[PDB]
């Protein structure tokens, strides 16, 4: 061959999987998501192929769903971090049934004039954020009594979901697998770099997926592994299905005076007669899209197999399905959706609630005036298996679950992974350099 | 006839073609990598930090300003017995990088150890007299 | 018979040697020098100004690149009448740079100051005609 | 002393923990250092002083 000498390159396009921190970036205009510092969005941003190179994706890896994790929870702590303590609103609830039971009518007695201006202030509470006292009438108070001071949310912070962007840092870029056949991983062909990230909102929601992402032209079922009972399944729909959300309660609420220079706001009277929250789903689009979903269940779990039976499995709020239409959190029994194996469903609302888990201090929601309405569309699902069985293809019964609220998402961030590039580099040549 | 694309290479997509012909837009990839408010401070910092380390490099090797530049240090065959041509128009960065992976750390302390220790001693030699 | 170190200076152990010898290990000793989390990120664009604050000295001088270069600043005799070899030969670093440690900012002046100006004004000349 | 400790509660998801009840006799703490190490380490101490 010939005489080979060393040379050096720089710019070389090569580069290895690195996990680093992703800028946020926003639509810029108290909500918890809109943070006061967040880069501006790119009002053209640019996406490249890259084609005669692929790329190894695997969504379970995708460290950007833990960075989300923690940042969307800071964010919340930091929101409503001055808030108001329940603590001398523990005092025990003298409670009856309202009339029309899952709302009480109580009274207490505190904190009589502690160098302040307060008074008894009867009020309405719900049943799913008191304890009974079995030892009293029986009575109720705060459920959180023995468990750690809560805080009422601010009422100037709002909870709208926020489609934050996330691009990348100097020195890294983001890729991007646009195979529409893309499951949990492998070596994607159609690899393109995308500058930064669309907007993704943080939905919190238990059961089904909303306000996400459609499948590319069919129903997309994922999994790390379909015959690992320990694992999730993973539905993306090819079209949404239609719900609409309803509290048609019309409520009032009175601030009421805690101590020098403090209020809370309770559940003042109700409007009209007390109803339950509801929604009501399109059977046409839900049916229509479980055909869709049994089809491709089919490939891997049978041709004749029973699935979909009623809910089950976890605590009330893994076992109904959860979301927070207007503020308000609301827990209803996804079994109509599933009540009938190979539509108004009944729901309730609780105001003492956990951000995916909370230890110590917790978040109660205020009392939100007049009545809520949203509208909303399933776009993708959890399934779960239901444990062993005969291997015969009777059943395989796939109930709505998954409490992990990092898969919401991850259900988005399974199209892109992170690389390092390294533009140093070294190649023989064919001279020596001209050294004097 | 020829379709054409606008100006040259969008980004990284040259990786996996021949060597040869992704020499093309080094100018082009090189400007483009080099080129909340602590978490973002503490990125900066290190990008900075990873912008000099090149530059240190490239300026010890008698590189700096460059992008391709010669040195005066033979390839060891032992590495690889590929010729010239063999190499530079029958295989891609990415593979390329690869092959000689291990030996990244041994050329780039020979580089210096080797080659830059003579040019300054002799320079200094070479100006006194 | 010779007993031998394994490669080169370890670290500084050359600054009490004359300058002569101490001058061999000047790449050794450069790349060493040149290259809780709120405390280091300030350490680390401290550590980034003192870097570039050298460079850009060189850079000025013209003197980037090189860990020996020349200027054109003749050598007042008032600053020491040593001659070269009853310096070089006779006398470490450290012993040096206490010996001028007056003159510092009078020479780095003079380099500026006469010479880049010089460079710099003449360069555009001869660019011109 | 073979001690126990009780959490009391101090207030509403507060709690705090108290010495409880002593097991055995109780009896006093100490050390038990070797004379032969310590008086032999005083020699070369002294020795040093004296200088
Ligand atoms: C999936 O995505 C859909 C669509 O984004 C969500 O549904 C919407 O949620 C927003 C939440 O704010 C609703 O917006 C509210 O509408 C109220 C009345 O709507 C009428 O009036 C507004 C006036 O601008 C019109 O834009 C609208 O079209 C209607 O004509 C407003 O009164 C609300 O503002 C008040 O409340 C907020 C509370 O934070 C205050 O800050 C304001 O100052 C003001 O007091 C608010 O604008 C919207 O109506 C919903 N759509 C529908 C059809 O109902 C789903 O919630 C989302 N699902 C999930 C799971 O996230
Ligand atoms: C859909 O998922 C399957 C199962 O994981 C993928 O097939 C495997 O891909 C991995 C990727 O490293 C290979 O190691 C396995 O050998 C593949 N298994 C078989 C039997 O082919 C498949 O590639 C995925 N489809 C797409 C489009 O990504
Ligand atoms: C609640 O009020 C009724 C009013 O008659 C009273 O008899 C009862 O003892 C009260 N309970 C408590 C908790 O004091
Ligand atoms: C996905 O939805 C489109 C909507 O028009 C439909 O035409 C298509 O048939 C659906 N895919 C499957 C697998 O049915
Ligand atoms: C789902 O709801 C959103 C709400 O804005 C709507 O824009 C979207 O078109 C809906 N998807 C389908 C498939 O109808
Ligand atoms: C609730 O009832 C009051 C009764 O006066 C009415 O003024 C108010 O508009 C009602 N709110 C809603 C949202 O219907
Ligand atoms: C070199 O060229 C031959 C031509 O057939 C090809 O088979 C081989 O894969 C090439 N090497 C590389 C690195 O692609
Ligand atoms: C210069 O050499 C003489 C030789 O005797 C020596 O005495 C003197 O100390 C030397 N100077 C230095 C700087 O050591």
């Amino acid at each position: 061959a010939e005489q080979l000498w060393v040379t050096v390159y720089y710019g070389v396009p090569v580069w290895k999987e690195a996990t680093t921190t992703l800028f946020c970036a926003s639509d810029a205009r108290r909500n918890v998501w809109a943070t006061h510092a967040c880069v501006p969005t790119d009002p053209n941003p640019q996406e490249v192929v890259l084609e005669n190179v692929t790329e190894n994706f695997n969504m379970w890896k995708n460290n950007m769903v833990e960075q989300m994790h923690e940042d969307i929870i800071s964010l919340w702590d930091q929101s409503l971090k001055p808030c108001v303590k329940l603590t001398p609103l523990c005092v025990t609830l003298n409670c009856t049934d309202l009339r029309n039971g899952e709302i009480k009518n109580c009274s207490f007695n505190i904190t009589t004039s502690m160098r302040d201006k307060v008074q008894k202030e009867y009020a309405l509470f719900y049943k799913l954020d008191v304890v009974p006292i079995k030892n009293d009438n029986t009575s109720y108070r705060l459920i959180s009594c023995n468990t750690s001071v809560i805080t009422q949310a601010c009422p100037k912070v709002s909870f709208e979901p926020i489609p934050i962007h996330y691009c990348a840092p100097a020195g890294f870029a983001i890729l991007k697998c646009n195979d529409k056949k893309f499951n949990g991983t492998g070596p994607c062909t159609n690899v393109s770099t995308v500058q930064c990230t669309h907007g993704i909102r943080p939905v919190v929601s238990t059961q089904l997926l909303l306000n996400g992402s459609l499948a590319e032209e069919e129903v997309v079922i994922r999994s790390a592994n379909f015959t690992d009972n320990a694992k999730i399944i993973i539905v993306q729909l090819n079209k949404s299905v239609e719900i609409n959300c309803t509290r048609p309660n019309n409520n009032t609420r009175k601030s009421i005076h805690i101590g020098p220079g403090r209020w809370f706001y309770t559940t003042g009277e109700i409007i009209g007669d007390i109803r339950q929250a509801h929604c009501n789903i399109s059977g046409t689009k839900w049916n229509d899209t479980l055909k869709q979903i049994v089809v491709k269940l089919k490939e891997q779990f049978g041709n004749k197999t029973i699935v979909f039976n009623h809910s089950s499995g976890g605590d009330p709020e893994i076992v109904m399905h959860s979301f927070n239409c207007g503020g308000e959190f609301f827990y209803c029994n996804s079994t109509q959706l599933f009540n009938s194996t190979w539509i108004v469903l009944p729901c309730r609302i609780k105001q003492i609630v956990n951000m995916w888990q909370e230890v110590g201090k917790a978040m109660y929601a205020p009392p939100i005036k007049g009545q809520i309405r949203c509208s909303s569309n399933i776009t993708g699902l959890i399934l779960i298996r239901d444990g062993g069985k005969n291997r015969s293809e009777n059943t395989e019964i796939f109930r709505p679950g998954g409490g992990d609220m990092r898969d919401n998402w991850r259900s988005e961030l399974y199209k892109y992974k992170v690389v390092k590039i390294e533009p140093l580099g070294i190649a023989p040549t064919k001279c020596k350099r001209r050294v004097v | 006839a020829v379709g054409i694309g606008a100006v040259f290479l969008g980004f990284l997509g040259a990786a996996g073609s021949t060597m040869g012909a992704a020499s093309m837009t080094l100018t082009v990839q090189a400007r483009q990598l080099l080129s909340w408010g602590i978490k973002q401070l503490q990125a900066r910092v290190l990008a900075v930090e990873r912008y000099l380390k090149d530059q240190q490099l490239l300026g010890i090797w008698g590189c700096s300003g460059k992008l391709i530049c010669c040195t005066a240090v033979p390839w060891n065959t032992s590495w690889s017995n590929k010729s010239y041509n063999q190499i530079w128009n029958n295989m891609t960065w990415m593979e390329w990088e690869r092959e000689i992976d291990n030996y990244t750390s041994l050329i780039y302390t020979l580089i210096e150890d080797s080659q830059n220790q003579q040019e300054k001693n002799e320079q200094e030699l070479l100006e006194l007299d």
